[PDB]
């Protein structure tokens, strides 16, 4: 899913009441890994210490 | 006016999200002042071609 934005018309407080503000909430999904490790090289130039 | 953008993160499922309100700033350019000036002679304005 794509990026989607809401607006929260009313938040509260610690005592379950009004505290005057509002909100936009957003939220994202998606995710990737590598299945074959075999198919790439990487060049590591490691410092010793 | 300047500002920056907001920090997302990932959370996993019933997790709570953290404010991520960012910070503004603002630039101020000042305006100011050039001037030139030369005087003649009467004759001289309708004299010289």
């Amino acid at each position: 899913i794509g990026m989607t934005v809401e607006f929260i018309p009313h938040l509260f407080g610690t005592n379950r009441r009004p505290n005057g503000s509002r909100g936009w909430f957003a939220y994202y999904r998606m995710g990737a890994d590598v299945v074959n490790p075999n198919a790439f090289r990487l060049l590591n130039v490691e410092t010793a210490s | 006016v300047s500002s920056a953008a907001v920090q997302w993160s990932w959370d996993a499922e019933f997790e709570e999200v953290s404010d991520d309100s960012p910070e503004f700033g603002q630039p101020e350019i000042p305006v100011k002042k050039a001037q030139g000036f030369v005087p003649i002679s009467i004759e001289a304005l309708q004299d010289e071609a």
